[PDB]
């Protein structure tokens, strides 16, 4: 029902497992432990990975007008790669 | 053709945006826009046999629709409007959007109209038909900072997936 | 209506949604589920406020407008250990690198 996303600073974030599945990398991993560990993304910027889990799910038809994804500037380029790494 | 080229690439970057509703009607656009604040957009396909898209926007008076015409290798708002001279000139759609959006956002043009006939185009915020994903809300945010990308910390396959979509909206 | 949050203890983060509606004994029941401790076991913060099991979380402050799944609100989370329940400690996310200065 829900999954385990750890961070490379040791966070622990819990997710619903419908929502991890936005990502494709983690579709793979999860469809082929229910927790998942990753070296390489800190903890400010998974967390935000995770608000978008929340807001592609929501947000996924029109019915509801879609707000903007704030998003900082110190935070994209890695918010970027790891976007690119989970496929999302 | 170089033509076909560029214009084969804007329709690529029309699909990007999030905001392209293909062949929705003007009517249903103008139930999309009823509750939006004013200025939120959307780009569709035009209902006209001799135009491909149109801009659907929300005015202080209701939504409202302006078309884009296609001549000649360049996009530029329905001439109908205002002299073709005052309308600018673009190879691609979104960039077309993009100038008249920021052109709001510098505030170099407001919510009112002009006195003098030139053109009124209040842009400020895209309708979204779905979330966009989390890669091109990020090319968004790197846009709104800098169009320097090749001097960016990424690695060469991120650098060529921001230059495929410059705008900043 | 619904309200998106994370509830935070230590190093653990839970992403999950509610309804302004629905109280803090709710939501002390979704912690339970997913953490495993029942709800007399559990303390939930707004900021340094304890939060009263039988309000609603419109009633604590909690509105849908403030707590949007792209900015979920923070709900802070204390165990009872044995007899003593622990102080609320919530461990900060990482800091972002310094912008480089194309981007500044
Ligand atoms: C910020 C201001 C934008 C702006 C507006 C104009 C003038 N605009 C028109 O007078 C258009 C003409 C048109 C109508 C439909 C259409 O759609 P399509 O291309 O699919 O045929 C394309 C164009 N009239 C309407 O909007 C009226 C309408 C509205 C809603 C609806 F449900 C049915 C009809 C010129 C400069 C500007 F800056």
């Amino acid at each position: 029902m829900y999954v385990k996303l750890i961070s490379s600073d040791g966070h622990e974030f819990i997710v619903k497992r419908e929502h991890a599945l936005t990502s494709g990398t983690i579709k793979a991993m999860l469809s082929g432990t229910n927790e998942v560990n990753f070296r390489e993304i800190p903890s400010h910027v998974l967390s935000k990975v995770c608000m978008y889990f929340t807001y592609k799910v929501r947000y996924t038809n029109s019915s509801t007008e879609i707000p903007e994804f704030p998003i900082a500037p110190e935070i994209a380029l890695e918010l970027l790669m790891a976007a690119n790494f989970l496929d999302c | 053709s170089m033509q076909a080229a560029r214009l084969a690439k804007a329709l690529r970057e029309l699909g990007q945006t999030g905001w392209y509703w293909g062949s929705m009607t003007v009517n249903e656009a103008k139930e999309k826009l009823k509750e939006a604040p004013e200025g939120t957009f959307l780009i569709r396909d035009s209902s006209h046999s001799d135009y491909l898209l149109t801009i659907s926007v929300k005015t202080s008076a209701g939504p409202t629709n302006l078309r884009i015409e296609y001549q000649d290798g360049k996009f530029r708002l329905d001439s109908i409007i205002c002299v073709k001279s005052k309308l600018k000139q673009f190879d691609s759609v979104v960039h077309l959007i993009d100038y008249y959006v920021q052109m709001c956002k510098d505030k170099r043009t407001g919510p009112e109209a002009p006195r003098n006939g030139t053109v009124h185009l209040y842009l400020t915020k895209p309708l979204y038909t779905s979330a966009p994903s989390l890669q091109h809300l990020c090319r968004l945010t790197i846009n709104k900072c800098t169009g320097a990308i090749w001097g960016l910390p990424l690695p060469t396959r991120l650098k060529d997936y921001l230059e495929e979509y410059k705008f900043q909206v | 209506m619904d309200v998106f949050l994370m509830i935070r203890r230590h190093k653990t983060t839970i992403f999950t949604d509610a309804k302004e509606s629905s109280t803090v004994f709710e939501l002390k029941r979704i912690v339970e589920g997913i953490l495993k401790r029942p709800p007399d076991e559990q303390r939930l913060y707004k900021d340094d406020q304890l939060l009263d099991d039988g309000k609603t979380l419109g009633e604590c402050g909690f509105t849908s407008q403030t707590a949007r799944p792209q900015a979920p609100a923070t709900v802070g989370l204390a165990f009872r250990a044995d007899d003593t329940f622990e102080a609320l400690c919530i461990e900060p996310f990482s800091s972002p690198p310094e912008l480089p200065d194309v981007m500044k």
